[PDB]
DNA sequence: ATATATATATATATATATATATATATATATATATATATATATATATATATATATATATATATATATATATATATATATATATAT
DNA sequence: ATATATATATATATATATATATATATATATATATATATATATATATATATATATATATATATATATATATATATATATATATAT
């Protein structure tokens, strides 16, 4: 399903948002462009989520906790993207991890050991 | 007034038009929009104003330049949301811990300093944040 | 309110448009949609809210983290449905047996634990589940 | 009938759902894609149902009970697909079977012996 | 996102402003023209902002201060464009910098050293 | 009168038509426009008139030719806005400094002279500039 | 902006003035014609204004005074167009200049030397 | 302006006079026809006026007096058109000129010598 | 003007007389038909009037008297049309002429010689 | 005029009689039908009247008497139509003629010889 | 006239009876239906009347007596329609004829021989 | 009748109650809403009554007693709805039945055996 | 019923209060606005009442006492709203509870243990 | 409530004051205008009152004293508005404060320290 | 009657992404409208002074024509209403 | 099978009005266009120079809604397909 249905329908979504009042040379052309951005923008996080799934199976750890392994990973990737503006990533990374890990009950909910592993896997995504 | 209040009608304008261009029923749209503009305006301004107002007053008190408020405001809300998150999902000890650990986290940005630690303490003690 | 109530109009919005784009009659559509939104909203919220509410309150009481509720809620409904299935199709002894055997089954997931066994006992005793 | 009529009309269905307001470069292209997913997604369960039919004839057991042999099989396949996330399939399998079999009056309605045979046939589907 | 979404939607904006009462030979043709002006007009400042981002990373200085590094840069570019009318740019440049730098608390908020660097980078934009 | 007052209706005219051509609701438009024309007329004339009036009277007093007012008016407002900017964002010493440093900056234009320095002193002391 | 936006929107203006009651075979055709006249009619003065801008930079004289260098130039061009009816341009030219220059405080506001230069540049426009 | 704007708008005028109650097959068709008559009917006098302009420049005589050179010329052309009914144009011409010239203060206001020249130029228009 | 404006507007007249309450399939269709009758019905008399104009120029006789040359001609044509019912046109013709000529002060006002010429020209119209 | 104006306006008449309260699917459709009956019903008598006109010219007899040649003819045609019910037309014909002719002062007013000729011409109309 | 005018106007009648207060989806639809019943209901008697007309011509008998040939025929047809309820038509027929004929002065007024012929012609109508 | 007439007219009722003074955007919208509540609110009891009808036929018991089988059933359903507030339904149920059955002459009037059956059927309605 | 009937009729109420003398642009617009305030203003207390209902069922305590569980809860919420002005809510809360609980016979009428539970549930409403 | 109910009803008030004798083109148009003035005129004081509420919470001072914090603030704002006529605001401000503070028992009733803070907050309102 | 699957919408719990709208803080840019100060240009309307032209209406004098209504004299026809 | 009205059309023959068109000959208004020559407004565009709003896009940084898509996990409807 996620192999193709996304771009096909996502384009349909935008067409609807653009409205039937907008000539097709704009309606479709804008749609296609915005979709391409969705595909490119979405993928990086999608890759993380898929990787996380495999990590948990590898570790032999709970499926429910994916809600947080994912949240944790996704939050950090946003942070890693921001680091391309902040610079000094070494310090930014440590700081994001510091709370992402330490605030166990709200930022992890998952073993700090596995949370860090995710932090490391996410780091590798640049 | 106008810069926080009129947003109701401007937001309304689009939400209606978005649907209107779909060939939808005028009445259903008016209803769906009404609910949308209410949820938008109400939830946004309630949570945001409480934080933004405290944030603005504190930062001004502390001689923060207008170009500096963005950092502290962007944090103000982010932090304020994490405060709710904890009040909702975590033990009181974790709410307190997270608040302090987040203040530390915020160091990732050049913005972070006393101003942030002061602001978060206020949010925790004062504001019933929506999230 | 809005997060359970407004769904009536949002669901309505599509159901009408789905048909509208088929060139169907405005009146017939309005009627078909009305029945659809009623069935959807009524059946869904009635069954779901009873389970979800009990589920949410029990899990919160038992210090369940917000990220944990999904497991127990996904089970809450699945289990609650199986409860109806048995109340409808099986002898009382089988309803009781199945409830216990399902609690065991649920062990397939890391989620399963005391929380589940407590929740199902409640559903069996309390909620007139739709299925 | 089921040899071809499904993909032919299923595509027609989607076209209708998409709506006459959507340009054909989207209406048909989306339709065809979604259908392909139907074909691929559907088949695994279809194969089980067909296999079940033959098993009952082989065993010499009731046709009516197909309602449950099918329900039982289909439920388990969903479970087997989930096992690709859960891991430790050996234990998940046992647990699904434990109740699927034990709750006779509501999960089987069929001899546990034949229910298990189906559980085994379904298992082989990965 | 900013690689293409701007021209695509900006055109849509104008179409809306023009109004549904205006024939398409005017609505779209005017839209496309005005957009082209947006692209050309916008770019010069966009380039500065992007350059500024890199300068701060290079210097190892605060992200928040971009509000002013940008404001400072953008203000000066406007001034540099005006210099093409004023002439004697050598003097105009000095004067713009004089206050842009000196009024620290309201025109810079950033180290005068880095503010000047930006003034120099902006100058190179002609 | 007409050259400052009638602008309300002329501005209104477009703001309504802009939206009217979008197929928007007459009532919502009338409301959105009303707020727009108010904000426009009020904010503009209040801030502008105070500066423009003082600017016009001072420049006329100082024997400034009608073709010269543009420079001093364009500065009058720009400067007046910077005055607010400082009253809002900077320490009093910086407001005073900036005013003087800006007068210097203004030298970039052939316009700058005593007239400007006089005008800014007035704006700082007299006018509650909107910005 | 002034390279194309004028004809594009100016046409839109007229369309509005013509009114939605007038059939498109008249609304657009009249619009296009009137616009073409705008382009041709406007240009001569536009050229002067652009030339004046360059003259002041060349001379190294005040920008503010463009209000008058322009007014002066534009007034004279109107006069030069009238000379194509009046004849004896040599005398008409002198007379227009006589007051255009002499009434310094209201017709020039600019050095008579530079005002005359403009009078000469304008003269060359026929 | 007078090269095209006349027929374009004049048509618009008539459309307005005809009224929005009249079907377009009549509104436009009548408009176009009446306009064509305007163009043809107008031109003869337009040509005279343009010719008169040049005559005065040629002679080196006053622009203000065009009010009368034109009035004089236009009046005579009307007379020349009437001569196509009256016949004996030689006598009609003389009579029209007799008063057109003699009543200096009200029919000429212009030198009789130049008035006659116009009478001669107009005569050549048949 | 009379070359086309008549049929164009005459149709407009009838449309007005028919009224806005009458459906266009009747309003225009009736209008067009009635107009065609106007054109055909009118022409015969129009031809006479035009011919009369030329006769007077040919003869070298007064323009004012056209009021009667026309009245005389038009009256007789009506008579000639009636002769297609009366028969014995030779006698009817003589009788119409007898008074049309003899009652000089009220039926001619024009030389009997020229009146007869018109009677002859009209006769040729059948 | 009588070549087309009749059906065009007659339809308009009925439309008026039907009333503005009656939907157009009835107003026009009824109108058109009734008109067609007018055309068909009217023609037979129209033909007689036209024939009568020619007969009088042929005979060389008075135009005024058409009032009676027509009345006589029209009355008889009504009688001939009635004969299609009465039968024994030979006798009915004679009887209608007997008085139509004999009551000279009120049924003819025209020579019995010519009245009979009309009776014969009318007879031929069946 | 009777070839079409009946259905056209009869519909108009009903529309009037229905009233202007009744929505057109009812006013016209009911009208059209009721009219169709008029056409079908009316025709059977219309056919008789037309047949009777021809019978009298065939027989060579009085036109005035149509009042009774018609009354007689129409009365009997009503009776024949009733016979489809009464059965034993052979006897009902005889009885209707018995008085229809015997009461000469009030049921016939026409020769019993011709009255019977009509009774026979009507009988054939079933 | 009860398949549709209820919602159709019930809406009409409310419209009347609302009054002709209330604008239609309120009159109809309120009506429709209140009706929907009638439909939903009514149905539960309607279902019981229909079920009761069938039970009596099944049992082979008196029709007249429906007055009480219905009253009994309806009363209990009200009680069952109240139990959703009271909780401990097991005890509330017993108590409602205790008197509903025991007070034979006023709460049942029907065999306690059949009354209990109804109590059981009603219980199943939740 | 309470799912929609409130806003529908409440609007009707206000319309009545406004009066038939007030133009609809005010009558309805004011009505709708005031209703929206009712919905928003009402809900907070409605939520408490609904929550209280469930608490009593959960606890297994008397329905009658809802009169006080509700009164108690509603009173406290009013107090909690006031605390947003008073500040120092910790102390205000304690004081409201002090009497709300202590004055058993008039402020509770319900076990202090359950009254406190309600005080706690209400507190969570902010 | 105060978010919208004011303008809605305030307009209603004026309508009532204007009277039912005044035509709606005046009644509503005047109403709307006067209301707009209410909104604009009212707001400045409303803002102060809201600010004061927050100041007292911030300070941790008595709610009852709002009667005076408000009175004090409102009085001063009136004074600040008057200063736009008086000029020399520095002195007017001091004088208003002098008594507003000094007459403790009647102008403040609140700590002079907090009264001054309000005087300062009000001052910032211009 | 029970259970799947593909899509479409809404929910439950948390978190992303693409776009759409509004905000918070400051500053650009493209267009749209109004202003400030002076001056053009294209069109739209009105004026000042005189004179045309195209159409639209009315008149002065006489006479047609096409239609619309009424009359004068007799007689039809199509429909509409009432009578015998 | 025939008539009396009224409204429409027609025939023979003519007229009085009213509205439209035309001929000869001319004018008074009104609306449109033009010539010579200039201006006051209003709406559009532009030049020099700057700003207040509103709508769109963007930069830094973050959020509240709404609509779409996705991940983990499950369900209630509706529309399509399938198995018995």
């Amino acid at each position: 399903r996620q192999d193709s249905k996304d771009r096909y329908q996502y384009k349909q979504y935008i067409y609807r948002s653009i409205g039937g009042i907008v000539p097709p040379e704009m309606a479709e052309t804008v749609t296609a462009n915005q979709t391409a951005q969705w595909e490119a923008g979405f993928t990086p996080y999608h890759k993380l989520r898929l990787a996380i799934k495999e990590i948990c199976k590898t570790d032999g750890i709970p499926n429910i906790k994916w809600g947080m392994y994912i949240a944790f990973g996704e939050k950090l990737l946003k942070s890693y993207l921001k680091m391309k503006a902040g610079s000094a990533s070494s310090d930014m990374i440590a700081e994001y991890i510091n709370n992402a890990i330490s605030a166990f009950s709200s930022r992890t909910g998952i073993s700090q050991e596995t949370a860090q592993k995710i932090a490391d896997f996410i780091t590798s995504n640049y | 007034r106008k810069l926080r209040q009129d947003s109701t009608d401007r937001y309304k304008t689009k939400l209606y038009l978005w649907r209107n261009l779909g060939g939808l029923i005028p009445e259903d749209m008016a209803i769906s929009v009404t609910e949308s503009i209410t949820a938008d305006w109400k939830q946004y301004n309630d949570m945001m104003s409480k934080v933004r107002n405290e944030t603005l007053d504190i930062l001004k008190t502390n001689k923060v330049a207008t170009e500096d408020y963005i950092g502290y405001i962007a944090f103000a809300e982010e932090l304020a949301h994490q405060v709710w998150k904890n009040k909702n999902s975590s033990p009181d000890p974790n709410t307190a811990n997270e608040a302090s650990k987040t203040d530390l986290e915020s160091k990732y940005s050049d913005v972070y300093g006393l101003d942030v630690t002061v602001l978060d303490a206020i949010y925790n003690a004062v504001i019933p944040i929506i999230m």
